């Protein structure tokens, strides 16, 4: 389906130049998402630890396919902020079921809604959006060591391309520079470690790996300091990917450089597939027999990097002035928690892992439509402040400064307050989903002996708290910068709307002002299903925890 | 010695040590490529059940093959032996036409049907062995049987006509 | 290094390029499709950001 | 010594002899910033355009040689690949990116 | 004049096409006709080359056994399976033959 | 072992430039093909014509790769005149 | 678990068809008796689950 | 008190007010009242859904307790010997 | 005439609720043992696209020029045309796996498939391929529409590998092929 | 190496020993008896001999500087020329082919 839709897509893109046609080729992507949700959630009525598919190159699990279905759903939400203008009118007169299904409303509204701006006008955004899906995918199902490679390769170049679509902006273009120069170093270590795999193997099979490995994990003439010294390179060029510390240095600056809106793709698609691709790794090299293996496991860069990205993270957070690097070192922090799960590999530590990279997902999604919206909401809004005038690219990225929200409880109480519900579970305070996904993380942690980093952890998110901590202060404890526009509302500056029926027979005619102009229903009921799942998880819990549970019995199934 | 192909050798290794004499000895075949490829269908007529067998034998000893099936081996090679007597008794002139033109025509048999024409008629006629070509398309002609051959350098004299056994 | 001769093993001989042309379109087949979409995404890519529409 | 490795000897050896020739009998005598500006876009398009193409040709010169055991099965996929190829050719093409006029 | 109207040369196009794929189908199937008769011709062989290789591997694999034990003292076990696994190196003199 | 030699060489590209991203370029180009002449020399030695694809499938991916990181470094020089970083 | 279960028990399958040598592949019988007990024991248990606690109502 | 129905038309409605308050739109005008029975009626679809998900999770789990025994029981009896 | 060989292939077991029908049916079994449901489901799926992409329109108009909603609404037909359909196939070849509720077809493939055992049919036909190729056939297609929210294949081969033991198609052949003897006999 | 498909169109050289390693490995190992894995590990030492040569290229280095340092004490009066040892099993070279074999 996600490859029928890409076809199709391509050959309807082929054939137009109209940029109109954006906004509609966004939403035949989400149409075409949801199919693939279909599909794969009849996919869903067997218990395998896997089944090899198309000549053994590919497989499916339980696992796969859920978050086959969680990566479309995700990007079935990003795909909004591409398909709907931000902007909307709204008046009690045309709010009835009668009215939006057989009235309409007519008035000028290319300024109001911004119909030419930039998010509107790439007509192979979604499309390229989709190549990027197929490679995140290809990468969860694959069970070859040259299916691996080429489906990292797809997901990176579509990363690559998709942080220099806006090929107006000098710094989206810096951006996808830099991204493609060291993920093009990733990618060489992660083919160095799978050519290392065959030449000293023979097979490029992943079963025929773990067989190997499963012989030899015993308790002389070909010992196997390969594997473990294989999955190591390879491991690093994944760690990139994901931005783990100390290979983390880019994401900072890419994914401020970048528009907002990519960004948010950008930092959230990429973790989800090459967290879940490890996961199986990690499960089925796991050495159970200390021999002299274990001692050099390559599963020690992920416990290092795990280390590296809790501190890091959260003490280079300290002294951020840009929104966005804020978000970016924020991540690096949550990734050593998703890390200190994946190290760990236990059942209560791949419950927990399972779990909190979903509730990762969703959180840091929250934190990207809240941040859009807050900046699509200042169109009314002015200020005379001499730094925010100095901003670069400030139509693709808004919001760049901490103090940009300075007094925004004050313009938009309860959009605030939903920043700050997503604020406070990154932090990991109790009842959010947060707090009960670092609270897994650390169970587990403690439970198999690790203390250490256990105690590190709970060290670091008081650091972290810190600068969370100031944004909600931004927001909360002071006045703002921004005023209303004086003209926008002018007691004499009044724009018409026609109010007609389904005959195209005016029925009525009202003046409007910028006060009947608001945020677009799919971002408010977005950040408003989002906010509400994250403050209300202790009375949702069950099903959801109940989900990881099935998946890691069955990855343990002995 | 592996059945890679070599690309620098520049070496032959000979060893003198003979076969031990538990093994029975057999007198190895004679005759060089393009004899055997003018006898390989009367070989193939008298010795199949017996080159069956050899190649059964070995399929039956994976990894062993060479070392278990030696006295299948050397029934293969006796009756091969015997084919070559044969035809160098009764058909000797015409065996020489047929692998001289074979020899001079990169080994390829369509390029010599009448010197095979020839043989065929004169081994049907001593030995009783039939050249015989599974599977071939029954809507058409068998190609060894064909009067004109497309491939042929030299286009084919009229008068000289495909054996067809029994005619 | 040391070689020899087969015969059942040298019946038809395929050249390098026939044995890949044997396994690459029928057993691997999943490669060659996964190859022709980063060709077409490096088609569309390279082109989108480099063009005036 | 074989007849290849003999040959690209005797082609060297050919261009050495001229470049010989007019470095010793021609007459020689030693007779002996800028600006930049913007370069056009469809010399990369060009050559960009040619070298995924060639790329997807290399990949059918297998097949080419391999159709006898390929077959039925064999084809399938070849034309499949074919036909995702062909689409993205058909993406340049509308999309004019050759500068048609 | 007709020697360029685009009709005629069409239909004469079309004709020797037609006629060229008539005969591209009459050859490739005569040329897969005498593949078969090659391999069958090959096929006869095999059993009688093979043998005399399998001989020959027999008698040297023997000869290199026996010179370790009368070298060594005793064979040293390469592969712990019974099978015949064709030599990757051999032990030569340490020079060739004089002329 | 020469696979080796070139990987060094590739990767040497990077500590010995601070300025040229050209030669970044150059330098990923150099490990990809030292990474597919060790996979080649490999395949050869075990009998393997797996091995030859999966150099056949590294060779495209690598000719794809560079036709995007060319494509993304004019996007870049048109907004900006040079390739060179003041350093 | 520490026992691998194959992903892709159809790897037993591979392998070119063309210039085999004799006595080349190894005897696969056991292997596939291996699958095909496999195979009945699992269609054993779905009959006898279906047919059993299905009398019930 | 976690029934899951109410639990999830109460959801429904919380979104839709959560939403109107983030648009800074009044709670409540007479004409887009029908959409709190709306919001609510989609919550209550979901958790009928999620009451069915929670049927097929509680055998799952409950198999694999037994299974569980089941290996530690015949393990236990393995090494009577 | 029992082959002596009824599993002559190393299939994958999976663990489903349903008996195993065929792990790689072909394409027209599973179109002639689909349910009349399956039609009904496979067009309201087939529907949801264009409608979903009507309704953005009628409630959230995209200000697209004169013919591009038009241009959209085809592109939208054809994806869910191809859901649709995939999901109609889906839907009969879960039961073929085992992995739907399967009586009426477990009853049909055992009707089917003995008859063929007493008209001397092959079980699963005849094909133009090599054995090698119906090999390599088998293990691209088995299970694989499992994946169809990704890629999309399907059967259209006549092989022997479908991953069922076939001496119950002989046992139920030869029962009533002495059935049949019986009657005659008593005449 | 262990796909099965040789550079020349047949099967790889190292195949039967990956698919009776696979073999061992399916029917010893289980999860009621994990440790009969065990029993592969020769088996998974022969294919990791036949990728590598490593037992074998130790085993002919030693017993090929054993053969050269008989051949060195052994005094040769007459070894064959090369032109006599291409002569070896000839038409009409009988002279050859015994003071060749020493016969
Ligand atoms: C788009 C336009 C589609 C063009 C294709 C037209 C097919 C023309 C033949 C025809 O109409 O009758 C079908 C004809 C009927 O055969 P039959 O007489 O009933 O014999 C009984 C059985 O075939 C069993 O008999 P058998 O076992 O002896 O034979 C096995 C079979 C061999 O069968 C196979 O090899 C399998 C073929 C399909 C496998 C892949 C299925 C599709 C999944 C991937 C889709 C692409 C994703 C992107 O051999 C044949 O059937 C002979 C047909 C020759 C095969 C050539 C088929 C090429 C189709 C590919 C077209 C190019 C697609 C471009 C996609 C890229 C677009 C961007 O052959 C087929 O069954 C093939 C159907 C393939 C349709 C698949 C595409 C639609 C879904
Ligand atoms: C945890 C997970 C479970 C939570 C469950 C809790 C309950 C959640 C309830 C959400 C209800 C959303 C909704 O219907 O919005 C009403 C929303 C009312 O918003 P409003 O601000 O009062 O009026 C619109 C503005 O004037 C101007 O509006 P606008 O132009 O700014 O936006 C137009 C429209 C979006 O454009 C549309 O026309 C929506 C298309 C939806 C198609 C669904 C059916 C597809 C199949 C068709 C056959 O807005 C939306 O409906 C936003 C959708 C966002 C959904 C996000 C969900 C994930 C987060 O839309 C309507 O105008 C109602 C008529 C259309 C309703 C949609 C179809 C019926 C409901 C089907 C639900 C699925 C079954
Ligand atoms: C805020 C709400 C709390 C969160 C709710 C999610 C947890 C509850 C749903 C978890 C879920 C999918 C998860 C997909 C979402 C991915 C991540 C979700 C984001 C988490 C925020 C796990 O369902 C799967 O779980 C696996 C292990 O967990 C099992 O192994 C699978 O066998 C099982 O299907 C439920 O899927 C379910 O879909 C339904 C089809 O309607 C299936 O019902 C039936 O299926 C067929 C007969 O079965 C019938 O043909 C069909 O007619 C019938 O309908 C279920 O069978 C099941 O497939
Ligand atoms: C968060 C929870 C996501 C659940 C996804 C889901 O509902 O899929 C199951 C359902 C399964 O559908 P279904 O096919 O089972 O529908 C019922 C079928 N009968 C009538 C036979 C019982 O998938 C969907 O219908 C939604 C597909 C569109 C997804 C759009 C989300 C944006
Ligand atoms: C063929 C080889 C013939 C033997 C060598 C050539 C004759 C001996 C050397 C030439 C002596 C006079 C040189 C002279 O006249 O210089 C004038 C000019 C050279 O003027 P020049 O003195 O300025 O040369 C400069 C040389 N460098 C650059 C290295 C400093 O010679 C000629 O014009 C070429 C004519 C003579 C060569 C004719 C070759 C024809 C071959 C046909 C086959
Ligand atoms: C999210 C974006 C909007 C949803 C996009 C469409 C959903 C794509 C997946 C899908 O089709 O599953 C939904 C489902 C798929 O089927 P289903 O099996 O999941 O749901 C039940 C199907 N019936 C009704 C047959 C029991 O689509 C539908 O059911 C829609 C049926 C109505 C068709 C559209 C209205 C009729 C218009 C007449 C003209
Ligand atoms: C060659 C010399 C040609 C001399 C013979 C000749 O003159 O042919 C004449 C014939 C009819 O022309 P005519 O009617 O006489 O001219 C008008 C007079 N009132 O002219 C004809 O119509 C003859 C046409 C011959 C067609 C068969 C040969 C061409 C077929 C191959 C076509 C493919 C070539 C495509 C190449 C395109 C590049
Ligand atoms: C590059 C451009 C390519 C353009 C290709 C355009 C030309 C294609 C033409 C296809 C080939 C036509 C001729 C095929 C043929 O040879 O037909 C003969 C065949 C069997 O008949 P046959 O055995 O040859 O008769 C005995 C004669 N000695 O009978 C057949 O097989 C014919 C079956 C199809 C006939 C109708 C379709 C062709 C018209």
């Amino acid at each position: 389906m996600i490859m029928i839709s890409i076809l199709s897509l391509l050959l309807s893109t082929s054939v137009t130049l109209r940029r109109d046609m954006s906004i509609l080729f966004n939403r035949i992507s989400i149409i075409a998402l949801a199919y693939c949700i279909l599909h794969d959630t009849m996919s869903l009525s067997f218990i395998s630890k896997g089944i090899g598919l198309h000549g053994g190159l590919l497989h499916i699990t339980n696992l796969t396919q859920i978050f086959h279905i969680f990566i479309f759903i995700i990007s079935i939400l990003i795909l909004q902020l591409t398909s709907f203008y931000p902007r909307k009118v709204w008046i009690p007169e045309y709010s009835s079921l009668k009215d939006i299904f057989f009235n309409k409303i007519l008035y000028y509204r290319t300024k109001i809604i911004n119909k030419m701006g930039e998010h509107m006008k790439i007509i192979e955004y979604p499309l390229i959006l989709l190549f990027v899906i197929s490679g995140a995918v290809f990468l969860i199902s694959t069970n070859d060591l040259v299916s691996i490679f080429l489906s990292i390769e797809l997901q990176s170049y579509g990363l690559y391309l998709l942080s220099t679509i806006y090929r107006n902006s000098e710094l989206s273009t810096t951006g996808g520079l830099i991204y493609f120069l060291l993920g093009g170093l990733s990618s060489c270590f992660i083919l160095l470690g799978t050519s290392l795999l065959y030449v000293n193997s023979g097979t490029t099979s992943l079963d025929g790996l773990y067989i190997l490995n499963s012989i030899s994990d015993v308790n002389s003439w070909y010992k196997p300091y390969y594997l473990n010294f294989s999955l190591l390179i390879f491991s690093i060029g994944f760690l990139f990917k994901v931005s783990a510390a100390p290979f983390h240095f880019w994401s900072p600056d890419v994914y401020d450089a970048i528009p907002t809106i990519v960004t948010t793709f950008v930092a959230i698609i990429a973790k989800i597939s090459i967290f879940i691709f490890l996961l199986e790794l990690v499960y089925y090299t796991n050495s159970n027999a200390n021999s002299y293996l274990s001692e050099f496991s390559w599963t020690y860069a992920l416990l290092i990097s795990s280390l590296l990205s809790l501190i890091i993270g959260t003490v280079v957070g300290l002294t951020q002035f840009r929104i966005k690097r804020l978000l970016a070192y924020s991540t690096i922090s949550h990734v050593g928690f998703i890390l200190l799960a994946l190290s760990v590999s236990s059942i209560e530590s791949t419950q927990a892992f399972i779990f909190y990279l979903i509730q990762y997902s969703i959180s840091n999604l929250n934190a990207f439509f809240i941040l859009i919206t807050i900046g699509f909401s200042l169109y009314g809004y002015v200020t005379n402040n001499k730094e925010y005038k100095s901003l670069l690219d400030k139509n693709n990225s808004p919001i760049q400064l901490i103090s940009q929200l300075k007094g925004y409880f004050y313009i938009n109480p309860l959009l605030s307050l939903s920043l700050a519900i997503t604020i406070f579970s990154f932090v990991g305070v109790p009842p959010l989903v947060g707090f009960f996904a670092k609270q897994m993380v650390l169970s587990a942690a403690l439970d198999n002996g690790y203390i250490f980093l256990s105690l590190i952890a709970i060290i670091t998110s008081v650091i972290g708290a810190v600068y969370y901590l100031n944004v909600i202060k931004e927001i909360f404890f002071y006045s703002p910068e921004h005023e209303v526009n004086p003209v926008l509302n002018e007691s004499d500056s009044n724009f018409s709307l026609r109010i007609l029926n389904e005959k195209n027979v005016l029925i009525r005619s009202v003046l409007l002002k910028g006060r009947n102009i608001f945020i677009s229903s799919p971002f408010s009921i977005t950040i408003s299903i989002i906010t509400n799942v994250i403050l209300l998880f202790i009375f949702m819990n069950k099903e959801w925890l109940s989900m990881g549970t099935i998946l890691v019995q069955i990855l343990f199934s002995a | 010695m592996a059945t890679r192909k070599p690309a620098f050798n520049q070496h032959v290794l000979l060893d003198t040590t003979p076969l031990p004499d538990s093994i029975p000895k057999v007198k190895e075949i004679g005759a060089s490529s393009a004899p055997l490829l003018s006898a390989s269908f009367f070989i193939g007529a008298r010795c199949k059940d017996y080159n069956d067998d050899y190649m059964q034998c070995k399929n039956e000893n994976p990894g062993r093959g060479e070392f278990e099936c030696l006295k299948e081996g050397r029934r293969v090679t006796r009756c091969a032996r015997s084919v070559l007597k044969d035809i160098n008794t009764h058909c000797l002139e015409q065996f020489r036409a047929h692998w001289q033109c074979l020899d001079n025509n990169n080994q390829q048999l369509w390029q010599c049907r009448p010197a095979e024409w020839k043989l065929n008629k004169c081994v049907y006629e001593n030995l009783k062995l039939e050249k015989v070509i599974p599977d071939q398309p029954k809507n058409s002609t068998p190609v060894h049987l064909r009067q004109r051959q497309i491939f042929a350098h030299h286009a084919i004299p009229p008068w000289e006509r495909p054996f067809i056994p029994g005619q | 290094f040391i070689t020899s001769k087969i015969w059942d093993g040298a019946l038809a001989e395929n050249n390098h390029i026939s044995s890949i042309g044997n396994i690459m379109y029928t057993n691997y087949n999943v490669w060659l499709i996964l190859a022709s979409f980063i060709l077409l995404l490096a088609m569309v890519g390279a082109i989108v950001i480099t063009i005036k529409p | 010594m074989s007849a290849m490795s003999i040959y690209i000897i005797f082609v060297s050896i050919i261009a050495i002899l001229f470049l010989a020739i007019d470095l010793i009998f021609a007459p020689h005598n030693p007779y002996k910033s800028q600006s930049r500006s913007p370069f056009n876009i469809s010399f990369f398009i060009y050559g960009l355009v040619f070298l995924l193409l060639d790329l997807e040709i290399l990949l059918l010169y297998p097949f080419a040689v391999s159709e006898y055991v390929n077959s039925a099965y064999g084809l399938a996929a070849a034309l499949i690949f074919i036909g995702i190829i062909t689409i993205g050719f058909v993406y340049e093409l509308g999309h004019d990116a050759l500068k048609v006029h | 004049r007709g020697l360029f109207r685009p009709r005629p040369l069409l239909a004469g196009a079309a004709v020797l096409m037609l006629y060229g794929w008539y005969k591209l189908v009459k050859g490739i199937r005569e040329q897969n006709e005498l593949a078969r008769e090659k391999m069958w011709a090959r096929i006869h062989l095999i059993p009688l080359l093979q043998a005399e290789e399998d001989r020959d591997h027999v008698r040297r694999y023997l000869a290199d056994q026996a010179r370790e034990k009368g070298l060594l003292g005793e064979n040293i076990k390469v592969y712990n399976s019974d099978r015949y696994v064709r030599p990757t190196f051999a032990v030569t003199p340490s020079k060739p033959a004089q002329e | 072992n020469i696979t080796l030699i070139l990987f060094l060489i590739g990767i040497l590209g990077f500590v010995l430039n601070r300025k040229n991203i050209i030669l970044m370029l150059i330098s990923i180009e150099i490990m990809l093909l030292s990474i597919t002449f060790l996979i080649l020399l490999s395949s050869l030695n075990m009998d393997d014509i797996i091995g030859q694809t999966y150099a056949i499938y590294i060779i495209v991916v690598a000719g794809a790769e560079s036709a995007i990181g060319l494509g993304i470094l004019v996007a870049f020089y048109r907004l900006r005149g040079s390739i060179a970083i003041e350093y | 678990s520490r026992h691998i279960e194959l992903k892709y028990p159809e790897v037993f399958s591979h392998g070119s068809p063309f210039n085999v040598p004799a006595g080349f592949y190894p005897n696969l019988d056991h292997v596939i008796e291996h699958y095909r007990k496999q195979h009945l024991e699992e269609e054993e248990r779905k009959a006898k689950k279906l047919a059993a606690a299905a009398a019930a109502a | 008190m976690v029934n899951r129905i109410l639990f999830w038309t109460g959801f429904g409605l919380a979104v839709r007010f959560w939403q109107l308050g983030i648009e800074m739109r009044p709670f409540f005008n007479r004409k887009s009242l029908w959409a709190y029975p709306l919001f609510g009626g989609v919550g209550a679809s979901f958790g009928y859904w999620l009451q069915s998900i929670d049927e097929k999770q509680t055998k799952m789990l409950e198999e694999r307790k037994q299974a569980i025994l089941e290996k530690r029981a015949r393990r236990a009896q393995r090494q009577a010997e | 005439n029992t082959p002596t060989q009824t599993y002559q292939f190393p299939s994958k077991t999976v663990k489903t609720d349903y008996p195993l029908i065929d792990n790689d049916p072909h394409f027209t079994r599973v179109i002639r043992y689909a349910r009349p449901s399956d039609y009904a489901h496979g067009l309201a799926a087939a529907a949801a696209g264009p409608a979903a992409l009507w309704l953005m329109e009628r409630i959230s108009p995209s200000q697209v020029g004169r013919g591009g909603f038009a241009k959209a609404m085809r592109l939208a037909g054809f994806i869910g045309l191809a859901g649709g359909f995939l999901y109609f196939y889906q839907r009969s070849i879960l039961r073929f796996y085992g992995m739907s509720e399967n009586a009426r077809e477990v009853e049909m493939d055992m009707r089917e498939m003995t008859d063929r055992v007493k008209a001397g049919l092959p079980l699963y036909g005849e094909s133009r391929l090599s054995p090698a190729m119906q090999g390599v056939a088998a293990r691209q297609s088995r299970y694989s529409a499992l994946f169809f929210g990704v890629m999309p294949w399907f059967n259209f081969v006549n092989h022997n590998q479908h991953g069922v033991d076939t001496a119950k198609y002989y046992q139920q052949a030869e029962r009533e092929l002495e059935a049949e003897r019986l009657a005659r006999e008593q005449a | 190496m262990a796909s099965g498909y040789g550079l020349n169109g047949g099967p790889s050289r190292c195949f039967p020993f990956w698919q009776e390693l696979l073999a061992c490995y399916v029917t010893n190992s289980s999860e009621d008896n994990p440790d009969g894995k065990n029993k592969c590990i020769p088996v998974m030492e022969d294919y990791y001999e036949c990728l590598h040569h490593r037992k074998e290229a130790a085993r002919v280095r030693a017993l090929q500087a054993a053969y050269r340092e008989a051949e060195a004490k052994k005094l040769q009066e007459n070894p064959p020329t090369a032109g006599q040892i291409r002569n070896l099993g000839l038409l009409n070279k009988e002279e050859d082919t015994k003071k060749v074999h020493c016969a």
